């Protein structure tokens, strides 16, 4: 079946950098598929990070994360990476990556697939 | 850039009645680029309706979306005991995308 | 055989700039004496792959019309210019028919095209709606839509710009540096002769 599996729970120290991954299962990023990253606390509002197209490589970021985050894709093993720098103690949350069903010709207009969520705790 | 205020904050109807929820924006309005998610307690949100006319795969015919301008409305025919969760509006068209505030439905 | 005339193969091969993959320029050669002795003899040729005629018996044949195509691709993609292949660049940019007559010359050109500061003027098509027919060219840059909903104006969700840019730098290893490619096409023995050189003795 079509599904995305992320990394495991992570604990980090303030100041350093963190590196998060999510990879498909029985599914390929092909050439038209997109992928967006969201951040969410314990029962509060959803926060949006950014999205990248695997094919053209063009990226987009929120103006709050314009300086200390990077989004990367890899068609080789069909994986997606977030790199965060200068972590702080109020960034403890859960990060999700989302992408729609899409294969090589034309595809959907809604973020159907969602990750299982990885807890990132900073202290 | 854009904000999506949601209402009403809380709804409580008996299981079997029809419920409605509204979310509205302020800046430029796009129609077919709105989606409604629901987040069960402790699990990742899932897509329910997107584009105001096309539903997700496997979702029953119960939910219905509409809205043309600033306001957008979601309607549920009946409340099955698992249909109690939070709901979120999202848009893609405009400047950096933003999510809704979050409304809860009770029994 | 005197001979006096000379076809401008040099002008094809010593140009300062070649066109992109999706806008390959095609040059006609006619009313001249063709001399392949200076062509094949040159040193740095990498792949002189020739299909319908033997690469040595060219000089004793008279051709009704000669067309030359030139472009610049990645080293890894050079194998996709052979007839019958299939790929992104063999379906969306340039493909050769199944009854191809004529043949191809590809040689490395990393010393000239690439720049250390970044060369960003070599584009190629990445999305298209259907496979193209042989020897067909397109230039329009209409925004390609992927979703079922219509798109217009500026890019966004399911609205992507169909052209990307090659990233050519000397630091890349073998397989990513540009290989200049030239394809010669011609017909045989069905029309009055226009281009051919003398036969040696």
């Amino acid at each position: 079946q079509m599904q995305l599996v992320q990394s495991g729970p992570e604990v980090k120290k303030p100041g350093t950098s963190v590196k998060v991954s999510c990879k498909a299962s029985g599914f390929t990023f092909t050439d038209v598929s997109s992928l967006q990253w969201v951040r969410q606390a314990r029962g509060q509002r959803l926060e949006w990070i950014g999205w990248t197209v695997v094919g053209t490589g063009n990226t987009n970021y929120a103006p709050r994360f314009q300086e200390r985050v990077t989004i990367t894709t890899d068609k080789s093993t069909s994986t997606a990476y977030m790199e965060l720098s200068s972590l702080r103690s109020e960034d403890t949350a859960v990060y999700y990556c989302a992408a729609p069903f899409c294969s090589e010709t034309s595809c959907s207009d809604g973020f159907d697939l969602w990750g299982q969520g990885t807890k990132v705790t900073v202290s | 850039e854009i904000v999506l205020t949601q209402s009403p904050g809380t709804l409580s109807l008996s299981p079997g009645d029809r419920a409605t929820l509204s979310c509205r924006a302020s800046q430029s309005v796009r129609i077919s680029y709105l989606a409604w998610y629901q987040q069960k307690p402790g699990q990742a949100p899932r897509l329910l309706i997107s584009g105001s006319s096309s539903r997700a795969t496997g979702i029953p015919d119960r939910f219905s979306a509409s809205g043309s301008g600033t306001d957008f409305t979601l309607t549920i025919s009946r409340l099955e005991p698992e249909d109690f969760a939070v709901y979120y509006c999202q848009q893609y068209a405009n400047s950096p995308w933003t999510f809704g505030q979050g409304t809860k439905v009770e029994v | 055989p005197n001979i006096t005339n000379l076809c401008p193969f040099d002008e094809v091969f010593n140009a300062t700039r070649f066109a992109s993959v999706y806008a390959w320029n095609r040059k006609r050669i006619s009313n001249c004496v063709a001399d392949y002795s200076v062509l094949y003899n040159l040193a740095p040729f990498f792949t002189f792959k020739c299909y319908g005629v033997s690469p040595t018996k060219l000089n004793d044949l008279c051709f009704t019309n000669v067309y030359a195509d030139s472009f610049v691709i990645r080293g890894d993609e050079v194998r996709q210019i052979a007839p019958g292949q299939t790929g992104k660049i063999a379906d969306y940019n340039y493909k050769l028919p199944d009854d191809f007559t004529g043949c191809v010359i590809a040689w490395n050109s990393n010393n000239l095209d690439s720049k250390v500061g970044g060369n960003y003027n070599y584009l190629y098509r990445l999305f298209r709606k259907s496979n193209l027919k042989p020897f067909e060219r397109d230039i329009s840059t209409e925004i390609y839509q992927a979703g079922n909903k219509p798109c217009n104006g500026v890019a966004g969700f399911n609205c992507y710009f169909p052209l990307r840019s090659y990233s050519f730098r000397p630091t890349y290893g073998v397989g990513h540096q540009p290989y200049r490619v030239v394809v010669l096409s011609f017909e045989l023995l069905h029309a009055p002769a226009t281009v051919c050189g003398p036969k040696k003795s």
